[PDB]
């Protein structure tokens, strides 16, 4: 578990592309969806789940 | 340092962090937890609760047969359905007493429903135990062969189209003296079979539960429907009633019984909620103490709808439950494996079988009829959860301070299987009383609480449900998410539901908009990979992408392409409520707009309106145009029935003559055939007449049309 | 200086006193080269011209 918490050294995760935000809302939630993403684009977990 | 998010509780309040005590997003996959020794644990422990009641020998199946009812009174704090009568017929009259007219109008709406039912609506249900062929069935299916046989016993009142008339062909039957089933061999070569069944054979068969959590035939589904309505209409009418709402007036239910418990409290006294479940709800539910609390209820009514609300009690007092498919015994000297029927459990050695097994069997040997064990007291999951839901309202609403007497006084919800009490009273004392006397009266109407699995602590919190009360937060768990992934109807249909889903749960499941972006991306995903549809760009060499890269080199605007032809996703927090071809239907091309709207392709097929945008999962309704990618994916696949298509090849054909009986159900007096032929007349003549049939075509469909004339005459 | 964002909908000021070490992304080009000249000049918020 300690080490499936832990960051490689590639991104694990290809998501797909959505439609332009237009809604500050919008914005907002790429923004957050984005550092998300970040904090968990390369975690051991994500390989897991790719593997 | 080593992990360990259950510190996490220290600081984030457990209610607030629920979400991380639900291991599983879905349905596990491995659906374990019955079998037949599960059913002889049920029986044995069902008989053990109500041992010290009376005694008796049945007349028709010489099953014996326990009454727990009116009972010495329990004596220890183990479960026990020793229920009195003359108590849950004090508590049902103070409860109309409280609630006057409830009853009544329940009544009225109750009779009104068994008028205008029908029989199909027996078609809607979930597996079904089928009699006829001695195993489960699905509910059509069991439905058209107990028709079939019924109609070659001479019981044909079902015929009208009456549910009330399919219960008074019942009554026809379980009185017969035999039944006479039929079979065909459908290979090589075709036969047939005959079987006869004495009156205690097939009223044993009629009272079975075939167990898989188990489920009865279509003899005990009328019964138990209309009860069930009547119950509905109840609990429809109570406040402290949790069913059969939804996920957003729960919440409402909840906020305003805690509101109402704790400001009606004043600065001298002292609240208390207790969440609570019950030890052993279906177990302990006497089948006698529904029969006298409908008794009280349907006072002062036709004698008809008193009988009909009846039955379903009697019925269910007396039933059988089934022992499976039986036990399988291995050998590891010739490693040599076999299957035991069930129905030899009765007299087989006792040998074969472990300690535990063993005991099940010595218990349960005695209750053994025909296969079936007989169990009298107690009842089955998923049919008499209303009622017991009103009996517990009842006892809830008799802690009114006009009853108490005394200063104590409590309230609360109950949805059958949970509770949440709440107990005000002056002193710690008050509170110890109230919640004494709760539990016992609980205790003389048959009911026990769960003492390990329910808490008490002072009002704020609570739970109801999987809703988590926590001053005034409730969070909502029940089901947890959705699934997200393609639904798999269609291309267009799953990109609606997928699309919709999302757009749903963010408007009621709390979503949030940044989850909603990423559920959207893959559902994308999965979608695109599904259905082989990558962008026409992308090189992923699956089997459709050499077409796909071909329309991509074909075509101008490659923005308006849907999704399924190689097109780029346009959605977001802003149109999830678009269907697609709308929402890039100005950037479609003319060639590309024309092609995949052509209302001649041979891809798309219509069904009956009731299945037309709209799928069963509960059923959810999405919008989609009709396009190319409309398509339906291919079928997959001792039966009384001679033909099992007979039904649906009928209706067809129908459609044809008659295009709007799909859309609406078609009301008219004559027989099909006729109507069949006044249209085929009708169409060949004006057909002739325009000048795109010639004379040869007219005679054969006149000559055709006087000979279907003349078969149907015969 | 006032700066808007059509995308959020946010409007903000910016003082002349942080106008010394600032980005040149937000302005546009004729706004960006002004302040490119006069960058070399501005004294605790203030410009010198002899
Ligand atoms: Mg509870």
């Amino acid at each position: 578990f300690n080490k499936a918490c832990e960051l490689t050294d590639s991104s694990w995760v290809e998501l797909d592309e959505i439609g332009e935000d237009v809604a500050p809302i919008e914005h907002i939630a790429s923004m957050r969806r984005n550092y998300f993403t970040a904090e968990v684009s390369h975690c051991r977990a994500t390989e897991y789940i790719m593997k | 340092m080593d992990v360990n998010p259950t510190l996490l509780f220290l600081k984030v309040p457990v209610q607030n962090a629920i979400s991380t005590t639900f291991p599983y997003t879905g349905d596990p996959p491995y659906s374990h937890g019955t079998g037949t020794g599960y059913t002889m644990d049920t029986v044995n422990r069902t008989h053990k609760y109500s041992e010290k009641g009376k005694w008796t020998t049945n007349t028709e199946t010489g099953a014996p047969q326990l009454n727990p009812i009116d009972g010495p009174l329990p004596e220890d704090n183990e479960p026990s359905g020793y229920a009195q009568t003359d108590c849950v017929l004090e508590a049902m009259a103070f409860l109309e007493e409280s609630h006057p007219g409830i009853f009544e109008n329940s009544c009225l709406e109750t009779m009104e429903i068994v008028q205008q039912t029908r029989v199909d609506k027996l078609t809607q249900g979930r597996q079904t135990y089928d009699w006829t062929l001695n195993r489960n069935q699905p509910a059509a299916t069991a439905l058209a062969n107990t028709i079939e046989v019924f109609r070659s016993n001479g019981l044909t009142a079902n015929e009208s189209g009456r549910l009330i008339d399919f219960l008074k062909d019942v009554m026809d039957s379980m009185d017969k003296e035999e039944m006479e089933i039929t079979t065909h061999f459908q290979r090589r070569t075709i036969g047939k079979k005959k079987q006869r069944l004495n009156k205690r054979s097939y009223l044993i068969r009629a009272l079975t539960l075939n167990t898989m959590i188990a489920t009865p035939g279509m003899q005990i589904r009328g019964f138990v429907y209309f009860v069930e309505a009547l119950a509905r209409s109840i609990c429809e009418k109570l406040e402290q009633s949790g069913l059969p709402v939804g996920g957003n007036e729960k919440k409402a239910k909840l906020a305003n019984v805690v509101r109402k418990m704790m400001t009606n409290s004043q600065d001298t006294e002292l609240s208390f909620t207790i969440t609570g479940d019950n030890t052993k709800w279906n177990e302990n539910q006497n089948p006698r103490m529904f029969l006298a609390m409908i008794t009280y209820i349907t006072r002062n009514q036709p004698e008809w709808f008193r009988n009909v609300l009846s039955i379903a009690p009697i019925m269910f007092s007396n039933k059988m439950a089934r022992l499976g498919k039986g036990y399988m015994f291995e050998s590891k000297s010739m490693k040599l494996r076999t299957q035991v029927p069930a129905e030899m459990l009765a007299n087989i050695d006792l040998k074969y079988f472990n300690k535990s097994t063993r005991e099940k069997i010595e218990k349960i040997r005695p209750l053994l009829i025909d296969g079936t064990a007989s169990l009298s007291p107690g009842m089955m999951m998923g049919m008499f959860n209303m009622l017991s839901t009103v009996l517990g309202v009842s006892i809830l609403n008799l802690g009114q301070k006009k009853y108490t007497k005394t200063t104590y006084w409590w309230d609360g919800l109950q949805s059958s299987d949970d509770f949440a009490l709440i107990v005000n009273a002056p002193n710690h004392e008050g509170i110890q009383a109230g919640v004494d006397r709760f539990y016992r009266t609980c205790k003389l109407v048959g009911i026990n609480m769960s003492k390990k699995k329910s808490y008490i602590n002072r009002t704020g919190t609570f739970e109801f449900t999987s809703f988590f009360y926590r001053y005034g937060f409730v969070a909502n768990f029940s089901m947890e998410l959705p699934s997200f992934g393609v639904s798999g109807i269609n291309e267009s249909a799953d990109m609606s539901v997928g699309v919709t889903v999302i757009k749903n749960n963010m408007i009621n499941n709390d979503l949030g908009p940044a989850t909603a972006q990423m559920a959207l991306q893959l559902f994308i995903k999965d979608y695109r990979y599904t259905y082989r549809c990558h962008r026409g760009d992308t090189q992923i060499q699956t089997r459709r992408a050499f077409e796909l890269g071909k329309l991509w080199e074909q075509t101008r605007s490659k923005a308006g392409l849907l999704v399924s032809d190689g097109g780029p996703n346009l959605y977001n927090i802003r149109n999830l409520h678009i269907p697609e071809v709308c929402l890039k239907w100005e950037l479609m091309d003319e060639d590309y707009q024309g092609r995949l709207c052509n209302p001649m392709n041979p891809f798309v097929s219509h069904k009956e309106i009731d299945s037309v945008n709209n799928a069963v999962v509960k059923s959810m309704e999405y919008d989609a145009v009709a396009t190319t990618h409309s398509w339906i994916p291919k079928r997959n696949r001792r039966g009384i029935l001679e033909d099992e298509q007979m039904y649906q090849k009928c209706c067809n054909l129908f459609e044809k003559f008659f295009p709007s009986s799909s859309y609406r159900r078609p009301v008219g007096i004559s027989s099909m055939v006729e109507a069949m032929v006044s249209r085929a007349r009708i169409d060949a003549r004006i057909d002739f007449e325009s000048g795109r049939i010639k004379k040869e075509e007219f005679a054969e469909i006149m000559k055709i049309c006087s000979t279907i004339e003349e078969l149907r005459r015969q």
